[PDB]
């Protein structure tokens, strides 16, 4: 179908909070192999990470559930058996960003700003695999999602002022992700501290701007605060 | 704004 | 598959906020053909409750959008399709509650409560199709909604205390059904004025039923002051 | 509780 009414269906399924509908639209636009605009990239990112982040929650609530029904075995197993209906739905979600980036995304990026913004996300589902992974995938997996994140990372401290909200929206996941999956609460404090060292530093930027800087090195800081005790 | 929501932001 | 199972299932997709698939356990329960437990009952309607509710919502947004791209040709009809998809699901939904209503649980009730309770969801479900009724449906639906609604209040003012949450939560949606779908503020004051003074009058009740009444009571005074200017 | 969420009240 047309690429223009694809993107205004995503448009009218996010006004709707219909996730699942818009990722579907987005999905397609960028199936049709050309780059997307910004503003494109954007509805496609916000539509996934809904789409994903609604199943990450699920995913917690019944996992935990699972958790305190030890051993009751049939209680358990009716949580068990849950949990994984979600996590074939996280997993096949993942795939497909995944292979969205791998296929289409990364490869047209012909600006830095999004190649930065891609790999990030390549990192952040490679994560959210992680956070749901089985013993035997685990390693190769929590691997993936480190070299995307630094990879990307890289790529901005050379491309990219240290306000800008994608090098710290990146800082901030990759520095959680050191923390969450690597269990390296230093790593993480290292890098949480440093971006937000680094963007105070440079601090000149405009009121709007100012504040989606603002608002992420808030949550650096929030981080720092609760890691370090 | 759109592009904070873009970001994914871990918490 | 086990009744049990399913219902384990409804009440962990319950708190993962899955309410589609908490609706497809609770129908499926249902289906089995034995009469529903209380807690069973109370399962079936949140859970549909959830899934008929986020596609009215979603409805609304995008009806609007659909209003206010007139005429630009080509954007209204990008609203309208997907108005209609929504409206396709919202249907969907409201003649499965409804057939399950008229092959099951109205046909088993076996005590007035639960009559009650089914027949003022009966007149809601066909209510939610009024909302948005194709013109030369509306009639009809419209005239099955309020009879479901009057045959249920008959009943709950014979066989039950003005001040049980099923006979006000049902007084309550028929007096919105007044207002909203009939255009009789009128008669849904007077509805709900009526419900509200009755319940005062009877006004002994302990301290958590008491509580439940006293909220849903807080929402009749509130349309009412609302409807009254 | 239970009941008042399974009641669909309207606004």
């Amino acid at each position: 179908m047309d690429k223009n009414e694809l993107v205004q269906k995503a448009k009218l399924a996010e006004q709707a909070e219909r996730y699942d509908d818009m990722a579907a639209c987005m999905k397609s636009v960028t199936e049709q192999g050309a780059e997307l605009s910004n503003e494109e990239r954007n509805l496609l990112s916000v539509a996934y990470k809904n789409v994903v982040g609604a199943r990450r929650s699920s995913w917690r609530v019944v996992s935990s559930i699972e958790q305190k029904t030890e051993g009751a075995e049939k209680k358990q197993q009716m949580a068990r058996e849950y949990r994984e209906k979600i996590e074939t739905e996280l997993r096949d979600i993942c795939n497909d960003v995944l292979s969205l980036l791998e296929k289409f995304l990364i490869p047209n990026a012909s600006q830095a700003e999004s190649k930065v913004f891609y790999l990030k996300m390549k990192g952040d589902y490679y994560r959210y695999l992680a956070e749901v992974a089985a013993g035997d995938d685990k390693k190769g997996i929590v691997d993936q999602s480190q070299q995307a994140y630094q990879e990307a990372f890289e790529i901005s401290k050379k491309e990219m002022q240290p306000t800008h909200p994608i090098r710290l929206g990146l800082a901030l996941n990759f520095s959680v992700f050191y923390y969450e999956i690597l269990n390296s609460p230093e790593k993480a404090c290292s890098l949480a501290k440093t971006a937000f060292d680094e963007a105070i530093a440079e601090l000149t930027l405009s009121e709007e701007s100012y504040k989606d800087s603002t608002l992420i090195m808030q949550l650096l800081r929030d981080n720092l605060t609760l890691w370090t005790s | 704004q759109g592009l904070l929501d873009a970001l994914d932001l871990a918490s």
